[PDB]
């Protein structure tokens, strides 16, 4: 999953 | 052509290389008529009629059109004077050409060179010697095999056959034809059903050429991220095919209609690409994360 | 138009004999088959036939099935399956056989297009058939036991193997 | 609107390719604009913090680097890119509006394009 | 001696009988005037076309 | 028209009879309904020619092949029954033990 | 229903199908020194084999000059594409340690 | 025995592209049509059409790409050596099976073999 | 008219100086050269 | 089935079957189109026939 | 070793072997056991009969005999 922003 | 549509995909007339374009633009149009004239110079039948042909193009000029033709010309028809100027001209234009590129070389060098990313490239520049001399070396030895191919193998296929026929003043040939890269404006030419309309077109390709880097356009260059504009440019591909052979086929049904549309299309892709351009500039407002 | 009609009934009914998911459904939409069968040889003048398909279909065939399979409980899961996967090889297999097949007789029994005349005044009538008219059932009954008496007998032996059969293979005496 | 994914079907699937495309390289959509296209993107990418435009030029690099390789990120590596998480049009729009005000008021522009 | 083309021209035309029927269909349509405007060009050029396709390959392998 | 009408009445019989066979992979009952189907259009299209062509021939041969139908159906449902007793199921899992 | 004017010939080869022209290649209308026997075919094909000639008589030069410098200019390609792998190979396989993720 | 044609190299070329996918279709919805269903798709019926639709699409593609490369080649064979025989169509064969069946198969050893087959096919005949 | 005006197109004739290493013919030469001279 | 399904595909059905009886007569319109055609190829195979047998 | 033992065996009784085993495999996986794949087959064999035997008239204009046995072949090297 993408990291968080 | 194979480079004008590297550049028209990845949109490399787009700012800062403007200028690069427009002296491409420049470039080309001394090649069509540099070809042209040298085209006249064996005096066959084609060299004949296409002479007359092009340099009756500027009596479309309602007031001054005959005598730019008749100035043109030398005289009252085509003939010696117009072989002799046609000469001279042929051994200049190759100079100015060269200087023409040497300007288009610098013009380029000013900024560098546009990839296949569109992107910024600083970060991740190498020297032209030799990484770029060996790639073009391959490109150098496969293009000499592909000329020597046509050299010595089919040296009359891109030609027609009635250029070998001494010119004749009294019998026009039943198809007259430029050569196969003038084609594609031979066929704007003749869908427009008038003389000065037909020119008007002619010169209005040009101009959507030289106006095309100067549209508002959106901030993306690489047609590998626009898929519409890539699109686009696999038609206007396939209409400047058709184009080309149908200037090769004679004025009469169904080509007339055929000729029209494409011709049409050709001029909805330099239409098209600004409204492209102005739409997208909300695409990153738009698709958000 | 009618037959446009029993054509109809026929076709939906016997989609649901091949596609009701409870079996039970499928043999009492068989029975609408039949019934429609029976109109069609009511058309056809062939009352006997048309009384007889009544008779053995549905009378006799069609309730052997419908004890057979009541009694049987047939859960949906030991039958189920999906049809959806099945349309293209149907669509194939069907057109073809409706390509060919629907349309044989059109090139040895070509139509008479109905015209805006009336032909029916062209009909000829020979009274000397009709003064000693044969009913379906004497027309039969004039052959069947006669001049194709072996056949009939052969049908007779057909019977009696069933018979045999049914006792030999299922018989449990209590 | 015709541009939002979330009404026009169309508009989702051109999202969908561009963010395909943008995630085989590593790239946001962001690091397609170029400072040499615009003087005003060249302003705002000067008045973002250093670590932004060093994110932006290392992923550039590594974009440039898959292109020259004819390769695209591992599987694994793509699982994680964000494609659309912006970082320049906020900043973008401001230089916009600033010029903007500079020319209604009938000021110099703070900085111009060459000619080439 | 005898040419080899009008030979084997005459020995292709079973392979040409279709055109060559239609072309004798197309003259005996046209037999009546009709002020001496109609021809059998196109029917003779299709016949003519089979023809020379047949007789082609097989002509200069008779030839020295 | 007539004749074209009363022949694809049958053939639309016919083509269920086969449409069945295919779609019924995992219910041989309707399976054999099927095949019934198969017959019943068979045995109109006897009577059918019967009128057309006024010969009898097609109408002795329907009689005949109705009590083929129904010695068929009573031995096929017997086979069924004894096949479900061995068994307990239906399921066409259940009658594949002979293979290859 | 063609019909043709006095002083043309039909021929469906020329364009328009009346050639001024008239039939000249009739059987043994020349004597050949080889004793070949001079049908009109024959001398079709002789004489188009010479005009043939005529029209190129380099021919022969040209294609041995095609051959000979196609087959070394793609031996000069083959080592034209190991040249430039050889010289990009270190930028190819190169690997690259970047900070950025996202 | 064989003069009945129009012929066209590009036409037989295409036309037997078509054929082949024709062919490939009809193959590719008997051979879905032969298998059952995954036991975690026997409750739903959509997953099978569409695992029939890809193999019927997938089966075209493949014979219209032998059926397209045989005639292809055959053609381009007998123009350029400009000679008829079994010779020419035994290397059309012989390419259309090695390189179709080989990209599908993924294995230069079956190549050379569906090559040769299919040569020995076109020399038969 | 319409395809009167165009004429009718040729055959493609096995010429033996067609192919990439095929030669004129040149005892045929010699032969056309003769017809040229007393004919044409 | 709902009853009013049955109904419905029953009304469908019959909207075939009206299809097929046009069918039928577009069948019937094209017999002496469809002989011309017959004759034609049975002239050009006998034509082709005879002239082989010459030689 | 690279002839008697090697290439002849290959192609000859080794190779041979090898292949007719694996084809008698796939042929005895057609009897599947499966009374529907039986009455498939039949029909399957109906619906040849009829196409090539009678719906083979207009066919000769797209279709060739060479690539119909090719493609009836090329079948055996799938999946
Ligand atoms: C102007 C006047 C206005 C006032 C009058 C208005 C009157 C009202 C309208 C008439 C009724 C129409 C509405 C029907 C009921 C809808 C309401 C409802 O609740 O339905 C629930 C229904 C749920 O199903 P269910 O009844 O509850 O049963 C559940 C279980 O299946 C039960 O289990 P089961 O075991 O009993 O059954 C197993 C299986 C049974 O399996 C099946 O039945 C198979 C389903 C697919 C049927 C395929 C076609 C069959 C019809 C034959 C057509 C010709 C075939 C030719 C093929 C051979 C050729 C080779 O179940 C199913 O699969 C159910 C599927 C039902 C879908 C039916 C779709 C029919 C096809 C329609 C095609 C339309 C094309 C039009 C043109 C046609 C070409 C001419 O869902 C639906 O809404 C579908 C029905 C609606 C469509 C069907 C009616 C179509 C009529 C179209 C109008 C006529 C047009 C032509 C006019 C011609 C004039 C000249
Ligand atoms: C000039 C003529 C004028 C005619 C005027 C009359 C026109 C009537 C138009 C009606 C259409 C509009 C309907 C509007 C909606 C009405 C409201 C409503 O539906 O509520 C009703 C409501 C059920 O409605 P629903 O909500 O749709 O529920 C349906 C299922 O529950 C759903 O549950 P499921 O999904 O599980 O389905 C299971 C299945 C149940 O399983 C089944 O198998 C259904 C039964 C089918 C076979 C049963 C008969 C075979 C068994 C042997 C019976 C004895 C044979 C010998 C005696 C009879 C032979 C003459 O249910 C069905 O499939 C029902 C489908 C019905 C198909 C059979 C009826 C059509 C027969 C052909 C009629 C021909 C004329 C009409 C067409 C004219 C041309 C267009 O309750 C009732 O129907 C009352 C029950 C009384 C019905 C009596 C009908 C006659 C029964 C005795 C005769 C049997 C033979 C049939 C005649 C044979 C002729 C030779
Ligand atoms: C008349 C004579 C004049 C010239 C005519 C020829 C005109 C050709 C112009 C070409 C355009 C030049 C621009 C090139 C840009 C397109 C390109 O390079 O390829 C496209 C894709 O090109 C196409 O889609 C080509 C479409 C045409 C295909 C049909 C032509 C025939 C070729 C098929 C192969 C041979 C088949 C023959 C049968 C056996 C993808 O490029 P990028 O977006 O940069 O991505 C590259 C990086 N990466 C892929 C790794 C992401
Ligand atoms: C991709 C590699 C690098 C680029 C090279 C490009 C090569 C791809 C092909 C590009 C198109 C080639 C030109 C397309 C049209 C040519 C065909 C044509 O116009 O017809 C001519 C015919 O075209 C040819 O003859 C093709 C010749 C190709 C050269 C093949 C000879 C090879 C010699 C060396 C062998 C090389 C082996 C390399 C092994 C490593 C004329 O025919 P004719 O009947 O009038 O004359 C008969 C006589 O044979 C021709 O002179
Ligand atoms: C010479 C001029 C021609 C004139 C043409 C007349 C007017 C038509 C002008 C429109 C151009 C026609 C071609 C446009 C369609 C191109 C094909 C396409 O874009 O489809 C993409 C599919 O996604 C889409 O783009 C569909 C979007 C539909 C349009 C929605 C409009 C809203 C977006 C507006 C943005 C405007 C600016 C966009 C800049 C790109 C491709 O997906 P993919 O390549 O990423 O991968 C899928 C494929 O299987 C594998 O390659
Ligand atoms: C229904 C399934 C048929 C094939 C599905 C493929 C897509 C549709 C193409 C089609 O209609 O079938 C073509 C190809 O389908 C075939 O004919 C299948 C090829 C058979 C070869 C089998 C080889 C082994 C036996 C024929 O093309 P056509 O309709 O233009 O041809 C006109 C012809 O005169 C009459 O239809
Ligand atoms: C009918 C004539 C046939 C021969 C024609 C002449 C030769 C043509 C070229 C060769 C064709 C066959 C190519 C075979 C390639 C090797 C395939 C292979 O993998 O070999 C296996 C053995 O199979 C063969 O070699 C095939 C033998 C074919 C011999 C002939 C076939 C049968 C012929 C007779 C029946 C048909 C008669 C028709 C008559 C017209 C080895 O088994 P493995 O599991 O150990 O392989 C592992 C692999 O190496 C990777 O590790
Ligand atoms: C005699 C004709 C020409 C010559 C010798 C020439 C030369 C060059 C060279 C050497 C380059 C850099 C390397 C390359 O990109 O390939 C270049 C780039 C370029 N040329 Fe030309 N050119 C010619 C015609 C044209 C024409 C007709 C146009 C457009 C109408 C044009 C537009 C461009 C553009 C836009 C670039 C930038 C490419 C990029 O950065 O991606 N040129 N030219
Ligand atoms: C074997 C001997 C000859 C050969 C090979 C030959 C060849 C040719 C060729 C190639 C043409 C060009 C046709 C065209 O324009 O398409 C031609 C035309 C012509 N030839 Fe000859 N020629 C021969 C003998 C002759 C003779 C003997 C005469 C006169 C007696 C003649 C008179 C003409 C004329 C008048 C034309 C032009 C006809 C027209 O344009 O209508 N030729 N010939
Ligand atoms: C059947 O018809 C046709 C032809 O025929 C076969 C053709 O070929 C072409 C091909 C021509 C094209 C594409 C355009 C040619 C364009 C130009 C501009 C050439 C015109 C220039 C000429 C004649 C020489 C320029 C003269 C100069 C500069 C005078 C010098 C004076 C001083 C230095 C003071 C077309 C369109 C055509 O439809
Ligand atoms: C090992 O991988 C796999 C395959 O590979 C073989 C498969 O495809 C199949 C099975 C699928 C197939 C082959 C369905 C096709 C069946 C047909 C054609 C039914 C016909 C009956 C039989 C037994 C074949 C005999 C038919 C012949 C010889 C043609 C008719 C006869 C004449 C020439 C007149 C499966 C499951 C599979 O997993």
């Amino acid at each position: 999953s993408p990291p968080p922003p | 052509y194979l480079h004008i549509f590297r550049g028209l995909y990845y949109a490399s007339y787009s700012s800062p290389r403007e200028f690069v374009w427009c002296l491409g633009v420049v470039i080309f149009l001394l090649m069509i008529v540099t070809a042209f004239i040298g085209y006249v110079l064996p005096w066959g039948q084609m060299s004949f009629w296409g002479a007359t042909v092009i340099t009756s193009l500027a009596s479309a000029i309602p007031v001054v059109g005959d005598t730019i033709v008749t100035w043109l010309w030398g005289g009252f028809s085509v003939d010696n004077a117009t072989l002799n100027r046609f000469f001279s001209l042929h051994y200049l234009l190759p100079f100015i050409l060269v200087g023409a590129s040497l300007l288009h070389l610098a013009a380029l060098h000013q900024y560098g060179s546009n990839n296949p990313l569109g992107v910024h490239s600083e970060m991740d520049k190498i020297a032209f010697y030799p990484y770029f001399y060996v790639k073009d070396l391959v490109g150098w030895v496969a293009f000499a095999i592909f000329f020597s191919i046509w050299i010595f193998y089919a040296p009359n296929v891109l030609g027609h056959p009635d250029n070998y026929i001494p010119a004749n003043p009294m019998s026009t040939p039943p198809h007259i034809v430029p050569e196969w890269y003038f084609l594609p404006i031979y066929a704007i030419l003749r869908s427009i059903p008038d003389k000065a309309g037909g020119v008007a077109a002619i010169a209005l390709v040009f101009i959507c050429l030289l106006a095309l880097p100067f549209f508002k356009s959106m901030y993306v260059r690489s047609s590998s991220f626009r898929p519409i504009y890539q699109g686009m440019f696999w038609l206007l591909l396939a209409d400047c095919l058709l184009l080309g052979w149908i200037g090769c086929q004679p004025v009469e049904a169904p080509f007339v209609t055929i000729g029209q549309i494409s011709s049409l299309v050709f001029f909805l892709f330099f239409a098209i690409t600004p409204i492209l351009g102005r739409v997208g500039r909300g695409i990153p407002n738009s698709y958000t994360d | 138009m009618i037959l446009s009609v029993l054509s109809s009934l026929a076709l939906v009914s016997g989609l649901m004999v091949v596609r009701a998911k409870n079996p039970v459904h499928s043999v009492l939409f068989f029975i609408l088959v039949f019934c429609d069968t029976s109109g069609l040889l009511l058309l056809l003048g062939l009352d006997f036939f048309a009384m007889i398909f009544l008779v053995v279909y549905i009378g006799a065939i069609a309730v052997l099935f419908l004890f057979v399979v009541m009694m049987f409980h047939i859960q949906i899961a030991e039958i189920h399956e999906e049809v959806l996967r099945y349309l293209p090889v149907s669509g194939i297999i069907g057109l073809i056989f409706w390509w060919e097949m629907f349309f044989i007789l059109d090139n040895e029994s070509i139509p008479l297009l109905p015209t805006q005349r009336n032909t029916t005044s062209l009909r000829y009538t020979v009274y000397a058939g009709k003064v000693r008219s044969w009913t379906n059932l004497e027309t039969l009954g004039n052959l069947l036991y006669t001049y194709y008496f072996v056949w009939f007998l052969v049908s007779s032996l057909i019977l009696l193997v069933a018979m045999i059969g049914a006792i030999v293979l299922t018989m449990h005496r209590t | 609107r015709l541009v939002d994914p979330r009404k026009n079907f169309l508009a989702r699937m051109h999202m969908k390719s561009v963010s395909n495309r943008l995630r085989r390289y590593g790239l946001r959509y962001d690091d397609l604009y170029d400072p040499l296209y615009d003087l005003d993107i060249k302003e705002a990418l000067n008045r973002l913090p250093r670590e932004i435009v060093d994110a932006r030029n290392q992923r550039l690099m590594r974009a440039m680097d898959l292109s020259m390789k004819h390769e695209y990120l591992p599987d694994n590596l793509q699982a994680v890119q964000t494609p659309f998480r912006s970082y320049l049009q906020d900043m973008l729009a401001l230089v916009k509006r600033e010029r903007a005000e500079r020319e209604a008021l009938g000021a110099l522009p703070l900085y111009q394009r060459t000619i080439p | 001696v005898v040419d080899p083309k009008k030979y084997l021209e005459e020995s292709c035309k079973p392979k040409c009988v279709k055109p060559l029927l239609e072309y004798q269909a197309c003259v005996k349509r046209i037999q009546g005037d009709d002020s001496g405007h109609k021809h059998c060009t196109g029917q003779y050029f299709d016949y003519w076309q089979c023809i020379d396709k047949c007789v082609a390959p097989k002509l200069f392998a008779k030839l020295k | 028209m007539d004749l074209i009408k009363y022949f694809t009445f049958s053939m639309i019989i016919f083509i269920l009879g086969i449409w069945g066979i295919l779609l019924n992979r995992r219910n041989i009952l309707i399976m054999l309904m099927s095949i019934e189907l198969m017959l019943l259009a068979v045995n109109l299209n006897f009577l059918v020619f019967s009128v057309s062509l006024d010969d009898m021939m097609g109408q002795v041969f329907a009689l005949l092949v109705l009590t083929v139908a129904a010695a068929e159906s009573a031995i096929g449902l017997a086979i069924f029954v004894i096949t479900f007793r061995v068994r307990g199921t239906i399921a066409v899992e259940f009658i594949n033990s002979i293979q290859g | 229903g063609i019909s043709i004017r006095e002083g043309l010939h039909y021929n469906p080869y020329f364009p328009g199908g009346a050639i001024a022209m008239p039939k000249m290649l009739n059987d043994e209308a020349v004597e050949y020194e080889d004793g070949t026997p001079a049908t009109e075919a024959q001398m079709g094909k002789d004489v188009v084999s010479f005009l043939s000639w005529a029209a190129e008589p380099e021919m022969e030069e040209r294609k041995l000059m095609g051959f000979k410098w196609i087959f070394l200019l793609s031996l000069a390609l083959l080592q034209a594409a190991y040249y430039r792998r050889l010289k990009w190979s270190v930028l190819k396989s190169r690997k690259l340690v970047l900070d950025v993720v996202n | 025995r064989y003069l009945e044609e129009e012929d066209g190299p590009l036409m037989k070329t295409i036309k037997g592209s078509i054929t082949g996918f024709g062919a490939g279709t009809i193959y590719g919805t008997i051979l879905a049509t032969w298998k059952d269903v995954p036991r975690v798709e026997r409750n739903v019926a959509l997953p099978g059409l569409i695992r029939t639709l890809k193999m019927m699409g997938t089966h075209g593609l493949t014979f219209a790409a032998i059926g397209g490369v045989y005639i292809g080649v055959e053609q381009l064979v007998q123009n350029f050596r400009s000679k008829r025989d079994f010779y020419n169509g035994a290397i059309g064969g012989f390419v259309a099976g090695a390189s179709v069946l080989g990209y599908r198969a993924r294995s230069i050893p079956t190549a050379i073999a569906a090559g040769a087959t299919l040569a020995v096919t076109s020399a038969l005949i | 008219a319409d395809e009167a005006e165009h004429g009718l197109e040729c055959p493609n004739y096995p010429w033996p100086h067609e192919g990439i290493l095929s030669s004129y013919d040149h005892a045929s030469i010699r032969r056309g050269h003769q017809v040229y001279q007393q004919v044409c | 089935v709902k009853v009013l399904t049955y109904f419905g595909m029953t009304l469908a059905a019959f909207a075939f079957w009206q299809s097929m009886d046009k069918v039928h007569v577009w069948i019937a319109l094209h017999q002496d189109e469809k002989q011309e055609r017959m004759e034609k190829e049975a002239e050009v195979r006998r034509v082709r026939a005879e002239l082989l047998r010459k030689a | 070793e690279a002839l008697d033992k090697g290439a002849i065996e290959i192609l000859g009784p080794y190779g041979i072997s090898y292949t007719f085993r694996r084809l008698a495999e796939r042929i005895s996986q057609l009897q599947s056991g499966f009374v529907y794949h039986y009455a498939f087959a039949m029909l399957l064999g109906l619906t040849l009969f009829v196409t090539f035997f009678c719906m083979w008239d207009s066919l000769s204009s797209w279709v060739d005999n060479r690539l119909s046995f090719i493609l009836i072949v090329s079948s055996f090297y799938t999946k």
